[PDB]
C-alpha cells in the first residue's frame, strides 16, 4: 500500500504523467503556419498590452 | 546466464514518428529514409 | 494587466470579501479568455458556435476558480482574524482547486488541484509578506 | 597484403611532419622567448632588478 | 485645418490597406496595393519629397506588374474573391474600415493616447519649419549624397543586389 | 493644386464618356450575344485556370533590375559633388555588377524561357 | 548589464593592453598551463581514436602539436584573464578610496562586550 | 549547387552576421540582417526536395516578418528621438517591439514554433548552421540595447522558452527536433541572465556552440537522423557512441562536465540580484532536457540494439571525409570547467 | 503627433495583421509584407522631411532596394511551392510538425 503504490503515486508517477501530457500537449502541432502566426498575432497583441501599457 | 539487451520488440517502441502516441498522433508517420517525399501527381 | 492586479491587492486582506471576490472573478476571466484565445488559434474548432461555447467554458471555469479562492481566502481571513496568515491563501487555493475538479467533473483533477493550486497560493502570501521577487530588478 | 593504393605507404608523408615538427618547434621557441621578454618587462616597470 | 487634403490622402492610404490585407484574390490586392501606393506618393509630394514619392510609386507599379503575372500563373482559381463575394472577406474588410473610423473619431474629436502618445489634430501644416533660401532641393541634395557619403551604402547595397540575382538562379533550379 | 484639377478633369471626361456610350445607344442583349468569344465554339475550359509563365525568371530578375533604376537616378544631382573621383567611382561600381549580374544569369541560361 | 566594456582608455580589440605588461607573467609550470596541455593531449587521443589509428602511438607529430597549440592559446589567455581580474580591483580599490563616505570605517566591539542570543540544545 | 557559389553563399551570410556586429548604425544592421537571410535561403534548399522547400518558405516567412518589426522599431525610435545610433532604446513601444523581433529571429518562445520544422526540413549540416551561426546577430543587438530591455517581458520569454524546450524535447524520436527543442532551452537560458550580465550570455553561447558543434558533426560522422538509425552506430562505430554519450551528459549541465559550468554561473549572478525563484524553476526544468538526453543515451550508447545483416559489409569500409575539429570540440565540450575563472577575458 | 503619422502607422499595422492572419493564397501574405514595406518608406519618409534630416534622404530608397529582396526571395519560393503541388495554398505546406 505504501512503498509499491502511493509512495510510488504522490512523488514520481505523478511527476512523469504531468510531465508527459505537457509534452503532448506541446508537441502536436500540425505544422499549419496559419495557427502559429495567429498565436503569433496573439503574442504580439497581449505584449504591447500587458507590458508595454505597464512602464 | 547472460546480460539483457534489447530486442526487436523494445527497438519498436522508438520507431514512431512520435513517443508517446496519441488517437491524433497515431496516425502520423515517419519521415522517408532519404528526405524526399513522393511527387504528386498533380497533373496540370 | 498588473491593473486588475492592483484592484485585488489595494483593498485590504479580511476586508469587503465581496469586492475581493470580484476583483479576483475578473483576474480569473481575464486569464481564461487568454487561454481560449490561444487554444482556439492553436485548435480550431472547426465550427463558430463550437468555439464560443469552448470560450465560454474556458472562461467561466477560470472566473469561477477565481470567485471562489477570493471568497473563501477573504472570509478565512476575517473570520479567524489573522490577516498576513498563508493558510487562508492555502484554504482558498485547496478550495479552488476543488471547484476545478467539480468543473472537469474528475476526483484526482480535483485533489491534486486542490493541494497543488492552495500550496501555490500560501507561497504567494509568504513572498508577498517577505518581498520574494518573481522579476528581480538588475541592481547589481 | 594490401590490394590498391593505400596512400599512407610504408613512409610517411616527410612534407607534412616536417611541417608538424617545424611549427610545434616554431611556437615552443616564441613562448619561450615571450615568457623571458614579459618577465624583464615586468621587472623593469616594477623595479624588480 | 488647410482643407485636410493629406488627411484625404492618408485616409485613402489605410483603406487601400484595408483593401489588400482582407486578402481578396490578388488581382484586387494588387489594385489595392497600386492604389495605396500612389495615394502615399501623393502624401509625400505634400511634404516636399518628389523625388522619393514618384520613386515609390514607380518600383511599386513594376512590382505589381510582376506580382499580375505570377498571379495569373500561380494564384488563380475558378472564381476569383471579391470583397462582397466572401463572408470573411467582407468581414475584414468592414471591420477594417471600421476600427479606422473609430480611430479617426476618437482621435478627432478628444485627444487619447491610443497605443504609444496622444493626438489632437491640427492639421499637418502646423508642423512646417518655415525655412525660406536655396537654389536647390534638399532631398535632391540628401540623396545625391549618396554617391559621396554613402560609400558603404552602396558597397553593401551592391553586393546584395548581385547575391539576390544568384538566390534567384539558385532557388529555382530545381533538381 | 491644378495637377489635381486635371486629373479631375481627364477622370470626369472618361467617365462621361463611357456613360454616354452605355446610354445613348439602343440595347438589345441576349445570353447568346454576352457569350464568351473563341472564334466559332464554346470555350472547352475557363480562361480563369492557370496559364503558365515560361519567362517567370526574367519577371524575378526585373524586380532586382528595376531597383537599379531607383540606384542611378540620382546621378545627375551626384555629378555636381565637389569630390567627383569618389563618386564616378561609386557610379561605375554600381553599373558594373549590373553588367556582371547580367552576365551571370545569362551564362547559366537564366534568359532562356522554360520549354 | 554590461560592466567593463565602457571603461575609459580601453583599445576595442587589442587582448592585451600595454599597461597589463606592468603584471608578472604566469610561470610556465603553472598548474592552468600544465591542465591546458593536458587537454592537447586528449585531443590528441580521441583524434587516434576516431580515425582508427593506434590511439597512443600514431601520431607524435601530430600529438605534439596538439598539446603545443593548447598551451600556446591557454598562455596568453591566463595573461588576459590575470589582467582583467588585476582591473577589477584597481577599480574597486580607487572606487572606493574616492567615497569614503559610502565605506565608512566602524569602531569595532569585543565579544565580551556583544549580546548574543543564547539557544540551547535539548 | 556549385561549390565556388556555395562559399559566395556562406561568405554572404557571415559578411551580413558581421555587418550586425560592426554597426553603429541601426540602417547597417537592418541590411546585415536582410544580407544574411537572403544569403542564408538557398543554403536551406541546397538539398532539393518538397521538405527542404517547405522549411526554406517557413524560415523565411518568419525572418521576414521579424524584419518588418524591427525595421519598424527603429522607425518609431528614431521619431521620437532623432537618432540611429544602436545605444538604448528611447520609446519603450519601440522597445517592446524589438524585444519581440528579436525574439522572433531568435525563435524564443511563443515564437519557437519555426525551429523544429524548419531544423527536420533541412539536412543536417544546414542544421549545424543554423543552430550555430544564426543566433549570433540577434544575441549581439539585444547584447548592445540590453539595458533597456523590460525585464518581465525579457524573463518571461525565457522561461516559456525553457519549459517549451523540455517538453517538447520529451516527445520527440527524430534527433533533428530534439536538437532545435535542446537549443529554444539553451536560448530561454542565455536570454535570462541578459539584463543582469551579457558576459555570462556571451559564455553560454560560446558553450553551447561548442557542444552543439560536437554534437551535430557527430551525428553526420554517423549518418543518423533518427533514434533506431543512431541505434546501429554501436555496431560500426563504438568509439562514436561513447563520445556521444559523454558530449549528451555535458549537454545535460551534469558536474564536473563542461555543459554544468553555464547554469552555474547564470543561476549564481542571479542571486546577486536577489532572484532565487527563477533560478530555481530553471534548474527543475532543466530536468526535462536532462531526461530526453539520458534516454538517447540509452538507446544509443549504454545498451546494444539489435542490428542488420548488411552492417557486415559496413565493416569492411572507413570514413573517408575526416573532421579536423571534431576532437577539439569534444574536449572543450567536456572538460574545461577548471578553466571557469578564464571567463573574466570576456568582459 | 498629426493624424497623416497615425494613420500610417494603422497602416502598418493593418498590414502586420494581414500577414498574420494567413487565408489559403501565398501571394496575399506576400502582398501583405509588401504593404508592410510600403509603409515604413511612408513613415520614414515622413519624419526624414519633417526634421530636414539631409543625409537620411538616401535610407528609404536604399530600404525599397532590399524590400524588392524580399520580394524576389518571396515570388521565387512561391515558384517551388507552385512545381509541388500546382497551388500556392499554405495548406500543402503541413509535411513538417512540432
Ligand atoms: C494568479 C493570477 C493569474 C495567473 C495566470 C497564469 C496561470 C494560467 C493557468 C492556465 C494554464 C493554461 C494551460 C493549462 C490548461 C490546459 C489547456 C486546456 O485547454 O485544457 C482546459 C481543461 C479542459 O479543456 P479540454 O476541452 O478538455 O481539452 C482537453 C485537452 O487536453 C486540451 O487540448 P489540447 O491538448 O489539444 O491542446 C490545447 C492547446 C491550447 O493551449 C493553450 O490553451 C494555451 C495556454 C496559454 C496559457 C497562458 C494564459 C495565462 C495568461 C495570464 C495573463 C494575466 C491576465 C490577468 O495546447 C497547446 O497547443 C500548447 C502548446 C504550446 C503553446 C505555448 C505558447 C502559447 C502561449 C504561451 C503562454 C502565453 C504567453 C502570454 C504572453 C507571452 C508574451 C511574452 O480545463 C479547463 O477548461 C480550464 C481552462 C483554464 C483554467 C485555468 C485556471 C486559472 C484560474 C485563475 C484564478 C485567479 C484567481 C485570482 C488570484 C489573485
Ligand atoms: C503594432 C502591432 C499590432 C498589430 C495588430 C493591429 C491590427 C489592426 C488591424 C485590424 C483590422 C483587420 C483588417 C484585416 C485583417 C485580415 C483578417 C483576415 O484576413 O482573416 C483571415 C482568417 C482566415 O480566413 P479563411 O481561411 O478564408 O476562413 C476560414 C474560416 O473563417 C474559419 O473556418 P472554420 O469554420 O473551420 O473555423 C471555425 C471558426 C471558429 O471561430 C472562433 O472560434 C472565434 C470565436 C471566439 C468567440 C469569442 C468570445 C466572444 C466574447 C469575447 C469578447 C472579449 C470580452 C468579453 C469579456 C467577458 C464577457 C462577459 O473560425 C476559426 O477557427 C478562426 C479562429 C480565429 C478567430 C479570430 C482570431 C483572433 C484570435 C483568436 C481568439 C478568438 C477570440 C477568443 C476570445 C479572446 C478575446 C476576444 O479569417 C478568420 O480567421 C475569421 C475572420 C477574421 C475577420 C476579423 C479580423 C479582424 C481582427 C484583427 C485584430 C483585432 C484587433 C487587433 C488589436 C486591437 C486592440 C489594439
Ligand atoms: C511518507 C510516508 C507515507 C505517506 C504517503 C502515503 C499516504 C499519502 C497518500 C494516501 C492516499 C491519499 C490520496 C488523496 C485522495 C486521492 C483521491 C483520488 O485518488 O482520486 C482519484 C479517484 C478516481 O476517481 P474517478 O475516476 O474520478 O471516478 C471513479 C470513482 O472511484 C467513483 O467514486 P464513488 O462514486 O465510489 O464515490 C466518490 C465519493 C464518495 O466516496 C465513497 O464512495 C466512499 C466515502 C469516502 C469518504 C470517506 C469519509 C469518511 C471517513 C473519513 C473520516 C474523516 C477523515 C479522517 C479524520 C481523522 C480523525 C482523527 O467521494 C466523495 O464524495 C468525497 C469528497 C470529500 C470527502 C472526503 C475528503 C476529506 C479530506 C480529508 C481532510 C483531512 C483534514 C486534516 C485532518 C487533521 C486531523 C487528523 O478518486 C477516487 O476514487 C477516491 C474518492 C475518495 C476521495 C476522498 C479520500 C481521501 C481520504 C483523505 C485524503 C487526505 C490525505 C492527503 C492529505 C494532503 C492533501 C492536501
Ligand atoms: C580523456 C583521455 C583519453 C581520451 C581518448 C581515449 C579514446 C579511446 O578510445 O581509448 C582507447 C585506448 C585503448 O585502445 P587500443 O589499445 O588502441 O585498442 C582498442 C581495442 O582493440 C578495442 O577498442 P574499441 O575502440 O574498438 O572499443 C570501443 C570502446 C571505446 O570507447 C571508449 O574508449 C570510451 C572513451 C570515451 O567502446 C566500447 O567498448 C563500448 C562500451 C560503452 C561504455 C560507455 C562508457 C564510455 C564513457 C566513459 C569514458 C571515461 C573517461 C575516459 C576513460 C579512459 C578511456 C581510454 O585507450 C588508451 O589506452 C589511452 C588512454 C590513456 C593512456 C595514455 C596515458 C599516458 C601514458 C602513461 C604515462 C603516465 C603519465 C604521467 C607520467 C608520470 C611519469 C612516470
Ligand atoms: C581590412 C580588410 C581589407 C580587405 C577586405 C575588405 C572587406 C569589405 C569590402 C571593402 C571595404 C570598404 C571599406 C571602405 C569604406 C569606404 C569609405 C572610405 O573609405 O572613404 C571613401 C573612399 O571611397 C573610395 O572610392 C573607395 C571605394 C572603392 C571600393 C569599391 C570596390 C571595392 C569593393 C570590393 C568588395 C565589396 C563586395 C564585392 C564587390 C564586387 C570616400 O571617401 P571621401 O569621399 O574622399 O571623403 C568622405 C568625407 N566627405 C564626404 C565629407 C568628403
Ligand atoms: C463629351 C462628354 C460630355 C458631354 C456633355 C453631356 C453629358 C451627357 C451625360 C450622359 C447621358 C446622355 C445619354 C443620352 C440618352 C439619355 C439616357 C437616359 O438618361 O434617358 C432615359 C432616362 O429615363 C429614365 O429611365 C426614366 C425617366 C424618369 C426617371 C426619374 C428621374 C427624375 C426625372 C423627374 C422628371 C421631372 C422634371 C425633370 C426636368 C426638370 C433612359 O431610358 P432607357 O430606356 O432606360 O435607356 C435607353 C435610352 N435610349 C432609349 C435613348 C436608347
Ligand atoms: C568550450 C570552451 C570555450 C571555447 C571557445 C572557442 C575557443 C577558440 C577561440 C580562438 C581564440 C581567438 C579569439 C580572440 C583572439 C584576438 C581577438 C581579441 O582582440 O578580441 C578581444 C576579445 O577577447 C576575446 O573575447 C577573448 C576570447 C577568449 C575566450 C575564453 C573564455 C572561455 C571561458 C572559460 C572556459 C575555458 C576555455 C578553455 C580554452 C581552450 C577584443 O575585445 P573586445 O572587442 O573589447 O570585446 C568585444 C565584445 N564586447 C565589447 C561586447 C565585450
Ligand atoms: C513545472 C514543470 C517542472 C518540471 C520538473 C521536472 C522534474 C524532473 C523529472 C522529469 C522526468 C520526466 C520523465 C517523463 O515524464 O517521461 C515520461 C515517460 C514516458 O516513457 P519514456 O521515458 O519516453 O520511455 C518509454 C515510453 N516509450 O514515462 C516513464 O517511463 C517514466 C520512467 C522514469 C521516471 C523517473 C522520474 C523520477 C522523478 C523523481 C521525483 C522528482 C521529480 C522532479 C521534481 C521533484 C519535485 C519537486
Amino acid at each position: 500500500l505504501l512503498d509499491l503504490i502511493w509512495l510510488e503515486t504522490i512523488l514520481p508517477k505523478t511527476t512523469s504523467f504531468i510531465q508527459m501530457k505537457m509534452s503532448i500537449m506541446v508537441s502536436n502541432q500540425k505544422g499549419l503556419i496559419k495557427l502559429y502566426f495567429l498565436s503569433f498575432l496573439i503574442t504580439i497583441m497581449i505584449s504591447m498590452t500587458l507590458f508595454n501599457y505597464h512602464e | 546466464a547472460r546480460q539483457w539487451q534489447p530486442d526487436v520488440e523494445w527497438a519498436e517502441q522508438f520507431g514512431g514518428a512520435v513517443m508517446y502516441p496519441t488517437k491524433e498522433t497515431a496516425h502520423w508517420k515517419p519521415p522517408p529514409w532519404n528526405d524526399v517525399d513522393p511527387p504528386k501527381d498533380t497533373l496540370v | 494587466a498588473k491593473t486588475l492586479l492592483h484592484k485585488y491587492s489595494d483593498i485590504p486582506e479580511g476586508t469587503e470579501c465581496h469586492r475581493k471576490a470580484y476583483a479576483s472573478t475578473s483576474i480569473g476571466g481575464a486569464t481564461g479568455l487568454i487561454v481560449s484565445a490561444y487554444s482556439i488559434a492553436l485548435k480550431p474548432p472547426a465550427s463558430f458556435l463550437e468555439g464560443v461555447a469552448r470560450t465560454g467554458r474556458y472562461t467561466f471555469t477560470s472566473a469561477a476558480i477565481g470567485a471562489i479562492f477570493g471568497l473563501t481566502s477573504c472570509i478565512s481571513a476575517q473570520v479567524r482574524e489573522k490577516p498576513d496568515d498563508p493558510l487562508n491563501y492555502f484554504i482558498g487555493g485547496c478550495a479552488g482547486g476543488l471547484t476545478l475538479g467539480a468543473r472537469t467533473r474528475s476526483y484526482g483533477i480535483g485533489a491534486a488541484a486542490c493541494a497543488y493550486m492552495g500550496l501555490t497560493a500560501a507561497l504567494v502570501k509568504m513572498g508577498q509578506l517577505e518581498g520574494w521577487q518573481v522579476f528581480a530588478e538588475p541592481k547589481v | 597484403k594490401f590490394y590498391i593504393r593505400e596512400p599512407p605507404h610504408g613512409s610517411p608523408d616527410w612534407l607534412k611532419v616536417g611541417l608538424t615538427l617545424g611549427t610545434s618547434v616554431f611556437l615552443w621557441i616564441y613562448l619561450i622567448k615571450q615568457h623571458k621578454e614579459d618577465v624583464l618587462e615586468y621587472k623593469r616597470r616594477n623595479g624588480l632588478e | 485645418m488647410t482643407m485636410y487634403i493629406a488627411f484625404i490622402l492618408s485616409t485613402i492610404f489605410v483603406i487601400g490597406f484595408v483593401g489588400f490585407s482582407s486578402k481578396p484574390s490578388p488581382i484586387y490586392g494588387g489594385l489595392g496595393l497600386i492604389v495605396s501606393g500612389g495615394v502615399g506618393c501623393g502624401i509625400v509630394l505634400n511634404f516636399g519629397g518628389s523625388f522619393l514619392g514618384l520613386m515609390v510609386f514607380l518600383i511599386y507599379l513594376g512590382g505589381m506588374l510582376v506580382v499580375f503575372g505570377y498571379t495569373t500563373a500561380m494564384a488563380t482559381e475558378m472564381y476569383p474573391e471579391v470583397w462582397v463575394s466572401n463572408k470573411t472577406v467582407f468581414g475584414a474588410f468592414v471591420s477594417g474600415l471600421m476600427m479606422e473610423f473609430c480611430m479617426v473619431y476618437y482621435a478627432l474629436k478628444e485627444e487619447e493616447v491610443e497605443i504609444i502618445f496622444k493626438f489632437n489634430g491640427l492639421g499637418d501644416w502646423v508642423i512646417y519649419d518655415t525655412g525660406d533660401s536655396g537654389f536647390f532641393s534638399e532631398e535632391a541634395m540628401g540623396i545625391a549624397a549618396l554617391y559621396s557619403y554613402g560609400t558603404w551604402l552602396v558597397i553593401v547595397t551592391g553586393w546584395s543586389l548581385l547575391i539576390g540575382v544568384v538566390v534567384i538562379m539558385e532557388i529555382t533550379r530545381g533538381n | 493644386m491644378n495637377i489635381m484639377l486635371t486629373l479631375l478633369t481627364n477622370v470626369t471626361l472618361a467617365s462621361l464618356l463611357v456613360l454616354i456610350a452605355f446610354w445613348l445607344p439602343q440595347l438589345n442583349a441576349y445570353s447568346e450575344k454576352t457569350s464568351p468569344y473563341e472564334c466559332g465554339f464554346d470555350p472547352m475550359g475557363s480562361a480563369r485556370l492557370p496559364f503558365s509563365m515560361k519567362f517567370f525568371l526574367v519577371a524575378i530578375t526585373f524586380l532586382l533590375f528595376d531597383l537599379e533604376i531607383a540606384l542611378l537616378l540620382p546621378l545627375p544631382w551626384a555629378s555636381q559633388t565637389n569630390n567627383l573621383k569618389t563618386m564616378l567611382t561609386m557610379a561605375l561600381f554600381l553599373l558594373i555588377l549590373l553588367a556582371a549580374s547580367l552576365a551571370y544569369e545569362w551564362t547559366q541560361k537564366g534568359l532562356e524561357w522554360a520549354e | 548589464m554590461t560592466m567593463m566594456s565602457g571603461r575609459p582608455g580601453r583599445v576595442p580589440l587589442q587582448f592585451l593592453p600595454n599597461e597589463a605588461r606592468s603584471l608578472p607573467p604566469p610561470k610556465l609550470t603553472d598548474p592552468r598551463l600544465v591542465y591546458m596541455g593536458f587537454l592537447g593531449y586528449c585531443s590528441g587521443l580521441i583524434d587516434n581514436a576516431i580515425r582508427r589509428r593506434p590511439v597512443v602511438s600514431a601520431g607524435l607529430h601530430r600529438q605534439l602539436l596538439y598539446v603545443t597549440s593548447f598551451v600556446f592559446f591557454g598562455y596568453y589567455l591566463l595573461k588576459r584573464q590575470d589582467y582583467m581580474y588585476a582591473l577589477r580591483d584597481h577599480d574597486m580599490f580607487a572606487y572606493v578610496k574616492s567615497h569614503p563616505e559610502d565605506f565608512p570605517e566602524k569602531d569595532k566591539k569585543t565579544y565580551g562586550e556583544i549580546l548574543e542570543e543564547f539557544h540551547p540544545v535539548r | 549547387m556549385n561549390p565556388i557559389i556555395y562559399t559566395t553563399l556562406i561568405m554572404t551570410v557571415m559578411s551580413g552576421t558581421m555587418l550586425v556586429m560592426i554597426s553603429s548604425h541601426w540602417l547597417l544592421i537592418w541590411i546585415g540582417f536582410e544580407m544574411n537571410l537572403l544569403a542564408m535561403i538557398p543554403v536551406l534548399m541546397k538539398n532539393f526536395n518538397p521538405r527542404a522547400t517547405e522549411a526554406a518558405t517557413k524560415y523565411f516567412l518568419t525572418q521576414a516578418t521579424a524584419s518588418m518589426m524591427l525595421m519598424m522599431a527603429i522607425i518609431i525610435n528614431l521619431l521620437y528621438s532623432g537618432q540611429w545610433t544602436i545605444t538604448k532604446m528611447f520609446n519603450p513601444v519601440a522597445m517592446t517591439m524589438m524585444t519581440m523581433a528579436l525574439a522572433m529571429k531568435l525563435g524564443l518562445s511563443p515564437f519557437h514554433f519555426w525551429v523544429p520544422e524548419v531544423t527536420q526540413g533541412i539536412s543536417l549540416q544546414a542544421g549545424l548552421l543554423l543552430l550555430t551561426w544564426q543566433k549570433l546577430a540577434p544575441l549581439s543587438v539585444l547584447c548592445q540595447i540590453s539595458q533597456s530591455i523590460n525585464p518581465n517581458l525579457m524573463l518571461t520569454m525565457a522561461m516559456l522558452s525553457i519549459l517549451i524546450g523540455g517538453w517538447g524535447g520529451l516527445n520527440q524520436t527524430q534527433l533533428r527536433k530534439i536538437m532545435a527543442y535542446s537549443s529554444i532551452a539553451h536560448m530561454g537560458w542565455m536570454t535570462a541572465v541578459l539584463p543582469y550580465n551579457t558576459t555570462m550570455t556571451i559564455l553560454n553561447l560560446l558553450i553551447y556552440i561548442t557542444m552543439t558543434l560536437a554534437m551535430f558533426m557527430l551525428l553526420i560522422h554517423s549518418s543518423a537522423t533518427t533514434t533506431l538509425s543512431l541505434s546501429h552506430t554501436w555496431n560500426k562505430m563504438p568509439v562514436i557512441t561513447s563520445l556521444m554519450m559523454v558530449t549528451l551528459l555535458s549537454m545535460g549541465g551534469l558536474p564536473p562536465l563542461s555543459g554544468f559550468m553555464p547554469k552555474w554561473m547564470i543561476i549564481q549572478e542571479m542571486t546577486k540580484n536577489e532572484s532565487i525563484i527563477m533560478p530555481t524553476l530553471m534548474a527543475m526544468t532543466a530536468l526535462l532536457n536532462l531526461y530526453f538526453y539520458m534516454r538517447l543515451a540509452y538507446s544509443s550508447s549504454l545498451t546494444m540494439f539489435p542490428s542488420t545483416n548488411n552492417m557486415k559489409m559496413k565493416w569492411q569500409f572507413e570514413h573517408t571525409k575526416q573532421m579536423k575539429l571534431l576532437p577539439t570540440m569534444i574536449v572543450l565540450s567536456t572538460l574545461v570547467l577548471p578553466m571557469t575563472p578564464a571567463l573574466s577575458s570576456l568582459n | 503627433m498629426p493624424l497623416v503619422y497615425m494613420n500610417i502607422i494603422m497602416a502598418f499595422a493593418i498590414a502586420l495583421a494581414g500577414l498574420l492572419m494567413y487565408r489559403s493564397h501565398l501571394m496575399s501574405s506576400l502582398l501583405c509584407l509588401e504593404g508592410m514595406m510600403l509603409s515604413l518608406f511612408i513613415m520614414s519618409t515622413l519624419i526624414i522631411l519633417n526634421t530636414h534630416f539631409t543625409l537620411a534622404n538616401m535610407m528609404p530608397i536604399i530600404l525599397l532596394v532590399f524590400a524588392a529582396c524580399e520580394a524576389a526571395l518571396g515570388l521565387s519560393l512561391l515558384v517551388m511551392v507552385s512545381n509541388t503541388y500546382g497551388t500556392d495554398y499554405v495548406q500543402n505546406l503541413n509535411l513538417l510538425q512540432c
